[PDB]
C-alpha cells in the first residue's frame, strides 16, 4: 500500500497532511484530552512542506 | 496466468519462528512453538524444517 | 615596544563541535523541512550525478571525511492485530542500496 | 549494537514474527540521539539515569 | 562519568540504557506479545572512555555483565479508555509515524593525509536537504559492519 | 510518421505522486528494415490498431480534466481506502466497580460478574479530511495510459502539449532549471 | 469521443511509384488549421484541417 | 501573428521579422568527385 | 496535534 | 538465451549502480555473474589488440567461476520501490546471498549463502521453494543449473 | 478528573522482565526478552530502559 | 501576484521600542 494506494509522501506524511487532519476525529479529540498527562501528539508526524 | 496467483497484499514468503519455551537434560533437548498459519494462507509442512 | 620588531599578523578560526552545513535551498534559508529544492521537479523526476571537491589543510596522519547527506528518513509504524507489528521505512533520495 | 549488520534489535510479535527494526549501515542513530538531546534539552546539566 | 561508577580499578556497576532507535524508542506499543532481543556490545574501547586515548585491550580492562533486564512503566489508566485508545491506533489511518533526528546517509570518505577528494554516481536527489562534512581521525572512527574491530 | 505515432509512455514519480514526464516508447518497438512492403504494411496495421486500443482505453478509463497532469487531485476524485467497522467491547464498568472498592472488596484479573450492564462501541475511524493530494500507482496506470500524439507538435505552440518534459512546472508555464 | 482515423499518404516520384509519405507540413493557421484534442477526456491538441 | 509562430526569436528589421524561406530547412550534399 | 522536529 | 548482455566494469572494489528510466514490458528477470577483465573481450569489434588472452572465455563460452563471490543485490524501480516491495524475503528490502557471520542463523544448507537467496534460486530455476526443498529429477538438473554446482 | 482516567483494578507500574535466553560471546552479549503487553494496558517505548 | 509570496507550509507588523 506504499506506492500503489499512496504516494510515497503522502504515505509517510513526508508531505500530505496534517496530523490533526490525517488522523481520526475520535483519536484528536482523546489526544487533546489527554495532553496534559499522557500526551499522545508526539507519536505523529507533520510534513511541514517548504 | 495474470490473475488469482498472487497476494499482492504485503505477505512473506519465509516466517522463523523463536521458540515459546525451551529447554534442556542431559538427555534431550526439547522446544515448543506455535506457528501461525495466518488468515488467507495456506502452509504445506513438507516445507517447515528445523534449525 | 619603542622598539618594535615587526608585525605580519595572522588570522584564523577555531570552531570545534559544529558540522559544516550547505542547505539544498535556492536562498540558503530553511523555509521548511522540505526544502524548496527536492520538490523541484529538476531534482524530482529525473536522476542526476553529483560531483564533489574538498580542498583542506594538509595534516600528516591518515584522516577522513565525512559527510552526511541530510535526507528523509521516516518509519510509519502499523499494528493491525493483537501482537503483529508492521514497520515502512522510506528514506528518499537514497532508498537501501 | 545499533548499526552494526551482524546484530538487529528483531523486537517482533510472538506470532507473525517479522522484524519490526531493520538498520541498513548507513543510519548513524547514536549522532542522531545526540543531537535530538543537545537540541531538545540544554545539556549543561548532569543526569545520573543516562550518563 | 568516571566518578558516578567510582575511583579505583575494580568496580561494580548499575546502569541503565535507553533505546535510541527513531522507530523504536517513541513508540506507543499496544497490547500484544511481543520479543525484545537485543546484543549489548562488549568491546572495551567502545563501552569505555579514557582521556588519554590509551588502548584498553592492551591496558587490561574487561567488563563482566552479570544480569541484564528491563523494566517497563505502564501509565495506569481505565480499561475502558485504554480498550478505546487501542482501538483507535489498531487503525490503519491512526499509525504513528517516527522521523529520525539525524535524518541523514552518513558516507565516511577515507582522505591520504594531503590534498583534495571525490564524489557521488547518478541518483534521483529527490527531498534532498543538504550537505553537511567534516573531517574526523581514521584512527579514532571505528568499523561499523562488523561485530568486532581488531584494529 | 504523423498518422501512425509511437505513443508517449508517461513516468510515474512515486514519491509525490504524479506524472514525472512522458517520452517515446523505444523500448517495445518492432524491426522492420529486414523486412518487405508486405511485412511493412502488417507492421503499420498492427501500429495502428495498438494506436487505435489506446485511444479507446485512454477515453473509457481517463478522468475527464482540463490539464494533462495535475500534480495535486481533488479528494473525491482520488479513491480513497474503504475500512470497515471497529467494534470496542467495553470489559467493565467503571462506576460499579468504584463502588464494590469503596465497600471495601478487591477485584483482580480480567465479563465481570458483578455488573449486569454490557456496553458495546461501534465507530468508522475515518481521516478527519479525505486525503486531497497525489496520485498513487494503481489510480494512476489507469489514467496516465500511453497517449499518443497524432500530429508530432503541429499547431501553436500554446497548444503544444506540455507536461511531456519532466521538469516544467505546471501551474505559472516555465520549465524549473537548477 | 476518440479521434477520427487519419489517412495514411503514399505519393509518387520518378518511376518509384509507391513511396512512404508523412503528411506534409504547414504552418498553423487559424482560417485553415484548428486545434481539437485527440482524446476529449484529456487534453491534447493537435492541428486539424477543419 | 506573433504567436502562432516563432516570429519574436527572429531578428527583426523594422517590424517585420526575418524568417527564412519554408524550404529552406535541410541539406544534401554529396558526390564522389 | 505532531510533532516535526529534525537536524535542519 | 533471449538476454540484453550489458557487461559493467568493476574497480577492483565496492560496488555500483547502472540503468535510466524504460518501458519494461514482457520482461522475464535478470541473470548476474561476474568476470574479469582479462578473459573478457570486447562487447563487440572486429579485432580486440587488448585481448592479450587464450584460455576460457567466460562471457562467450558459459564458463563461469566468479559467480560465488557474490555478496548482495538490490533492485529498485523508480528510485524508491524496491521490486520485491512488499515484505516478501527475510531480509527487508534486499537479495543478501551471502553473510559472513550471519549470529541470526539465515544459513541455508551449511555454507555462507542465506536461505531467502535459496529459496529464490531453488525456484528460479526448479521451482521447489514451498514444498519442501528436494532435490530436483535428473532432466532439470543440467550443466547451467544451480544444485549440479552447489559445492559447499 | 475522578473517573475514566486510572484502573483500580490492581495492576503494577513498573514491570521486570527476566531475558528468556542469553548467550555471552567473548564480543556480544546478546539477551532476548519477551514483553507481553497485558489485555488493556498501553505503554510507550519512553520506557523499558535495559538495566 | 498571487495574494503575496506562500508562507512556509505546516503585533505582525509595528514595533513600539522606546525609552532610555
Amino acid at each position: 500500500a506504499t506506492p500503489s494506494m499512496l504516494p510515497q509522501w503522502s504515505y509517510m506524511h513526508i508531505a500530505g497532511q496534517d496530523a490533526s487532519e490525517y488522523l481520526s476525529p475520535g483519536l484528536v479529540q482523546f489526544a487533546q484530552a489527554t495532553e496534559s498527562y499522557f500526551n499522545i501528539g508526539n507519536k505523529f508526524r507533520n510534513p511541514t512542506v517548504a | 496466468p495474470t490473475h488469482d496467483v498472487t497476494t499482492e497484499r504485503s505477505q512473506r514468503l519465509q516466517l522463523r519462528f523463536v521458540p515459546v519455551d525451551r529447554e534442556d537434560t542431559q538427555y534431550s533437548y526439547k522446544t515448543r512453538f506455535q506457528l501461525a498459519v495466518g488468515d488467507n494462507r495456506v502452509l504445506d509442512m513438507a516445507s517447515t524444517y528445523f534449525d | 615596544d619603542p622598539r618594535h620588531a615587526l608585525r605580519d599578523p595572522e588570522r584564523k578560526f577555531l570552531c570545534d563541535r559544529t558540522l559544516w552545513r550547505i542547505p539544498f535551498s535556492s536562498n540558503f534559508m530553511s523555509m521548511g523541512s522540505l526544502t524548496d529544492l527536492g520538490q523541484n521537479l529538476l531534482y524530482a523526476n529525473a536522476a542526476h550525478a553529483l560531483d564533489m571537491t574538498f580542498e583542506m589543510d594538509p595534516i600528516n596522519e591518515p584522516t577522513l571525511l565525512y559527510v552526511l547527506f541530510e535526507v528523509f528518513d521516516v518509519a510509519r509504524v502499523h499494528q493491525p492485530h493483537r501482537g503483529v507489528i508492521e514497520v515502512v521505512y522510506l528514506r528518499t533520495p537514497f532508498s537501501a542500496g | 549494537y545499533y548499526n552494526s549488520g551482524g546484530n538487529l534489535g528483531v523486537l517482533a510479535g510472538q506470532s507473525s514474527q517479522l522484524n519490526a527494526v531493520v538498520d541498513l549501515q548507513d543510519r548513524n542513530t547514536e549522532l542522531s540521539y545526540q543531537m535530538l538531546l543537545a537540541n531538545t534539552t540544554d545539556r549543561s546539566r548532569y543526569f545520573s539515569m543516562w550518563n | 562519568r568516571s566518578q558516578l561508577l567510582g575511583n579505583g580499578r575494580f568496580c561494580d556497576f548499575h546502569i541503565q540504557v535507553p533505546q535510541k532507535f527513531f522507530a523504536i524508542r517513541n513508540l506507543l506499543l499496544l497490547p500484544g506479545t511481543y520479543t525484545y532481543e537485543w546484543s549489548f556490545r562488549k568491546d572495551v574501547n567502545m563501552i569505555l572512555q579514557s582521556t588519554l586515548g590509551n588502548d584498553l585491550r592492551v591496558d587490561g580492562a574487561t567488563v563482566n555483565i552479570t544480569s541484564v533486564n528491563l523494566y517497563a512503566s505502564f501509565f495506569p489508566m481505565s480499561h475502558n479508555t485504554a480498550s478505546t485508545l487501542e482501538a483507535m491506533l489498531r487503525n490503519d489511518t491512526n499509525d504513528q509515524s517516527f522521523n529520525d533526528y539525524l535524518s541523514a546517509a552518513n558516507m565516511l570518505y577515507p582522505i591520504p593525509p594531503n590534498a583534495t577528494q571525490l564524489p557521488i554516481p547518478s541518483r534521483n536527489w529527490a527531498a534532498f536537504r543538504g550537505w553537511s562534512l567534516t573531517r574526523l581521525k581514521q584512527r579514532e572512527t571505528p568499523a561499523l559492519g562488523s561485530p568486532f574491530d581488531p584494529y | 510518421s504523423k498518422e501512425i505515432p509511437t505513443p508517449y509512455v508517461w513516468t510515474f514519480q512515486p514519491q509525490m505522486g504524479a506524472a514525472a514526464g512522458a517520452s517515446q516508447d523505444y523500448s517495445t518497438r518492432m524491426n522492420w528494415f529486414s523486412a518487405g512492403p508486405d511485412m511493412i504494411h502488417d507492421v503499420n496495421n498492427i501500429r495502428d490498431a495498438q494506436n487505435r486500443i489506446l485511444m479507446t482505453q485512454s477515453a473509457i478509463t481517463a478522468t475527464p480534466r482540463n490539464l494533462i497532469d495535475p500534480r495535486q487531485w481533488a479528494a473525491h476524485l482520488i479513491k480513497q481506502p474503504v475500512v470497515g467497522t471497529t467494534h470496542v467491547e467495553m470489559p467493565r464498568n467503571e462506576v460499579l466497580e468504584q463502588h464494590l472498592t469503596s465497600h471495601g472488596a478487591q477485584i483482580a484479573g480480567g465479563r465481570s460478574s458483578f455488573n449486569p450492564l454490557q456496553t458495546d462501541f461501534a465507530f468508522h475511524a475515518l481521516p478527519s479530511r479525505p486525503r486531497h493530494g497525489g496520485i498513487g500507482s494503481r489510480q494512476f496506470v489507469e489514467e496516465f495510459v500511453p497517449a499518443v500524439y497524432l500530429n508530432p507538435y503541429s499547431g501553436p505552440p500554446d497548444s503544444y502539449p506540455d507536461q511531456f518534459i519532466r521538469h516544467y512546472n505546471v501551474y505559472s508555464n516555465s520549465v524549473s532549471g537548477y | 469521443e476518440v479521434m477520427a482515423p487519419q489517412p495514411t499518404l503514399v505519393a509518387e516520384q520518378g518511376a518509384m511509384k509507391a513511396v512512404p509519405v508523412i503528411k506534409p507540413a504547414q504552418p498553423f493557421t487559424p482560417a485553415v488549421h484548428e486545434t481539437q484534442r485527440i482524446v476529449t477526456n484529456l487534453p491534447i491538441t493537435t492541428a486539424v484541417t477543419r | 501573428m506573433d504567436e502562432y509562430n516563432y516570429a519574436a526569436l527572429a531578428p527583426r528589421q523594422g517590424s517585420r521579422p526575418m524568417l527564412s524561406q519554408w524550404s529552406g530547412i535541410g541539406t544534401h550534399e554529396m558526390h564522389g568527385g | 496535534l505532531g510533532c516535526n522536529k529534525m537536524y535542519g | 538465451l533471449s538476454a540484453a548482455n550489458m557487461l559493467y566494469p568493476i574497480p577492483p572494489n565496492a560496488t555500483q549502480l547502472p540503468i535510466p528510466s524504460r518501458n519494461w514490458a514482457a520482461f522475464r528477470g535478470w541473470s548476474l555473474t561476474r568476470l574479469k577483465q582479462r578473459e573478457t573481450p570486447a562487447l563487440g569489434s572486429p579485432f580486440d589488440p587488448y585481448f592479450t588472452y587464450s584460455g576460457t572465455i567466460p562471457y562467450l563460452d558459459g564458463t563461469f567461476y566468479l559467480s560465488h563471490t557474490f555478496r548482495k543485490v538490490a533492485i529498485q524501480f523508480d528510485s524508491s520501490v524496491t521490486w520485491p516491495g512488499n515484505d516478501r524475503l527475510l531480509t527487508p528490502n534486499e537479495f543478501e546471498i551471502k553473510i559472513s557471520v550471519d549470529g541470526e542463523g539465515y544459513n541455508v544448507a551449511q555454507s555462507n549463502m542465506t536461505k531467502d537467496w535459496f529459496l529464490v534460486q531453488m525456484l528460479a530455476n526448479y521451482n521447489i521453494g514451498y514444498q519442501g526443498y528436494h532435490l530436483p529429477p535428473d532432466y532439470k538438473d543440467r550443466t547451467f543449473s544451480f544444485l549440479h554446482n552447489f559445492i559447499p
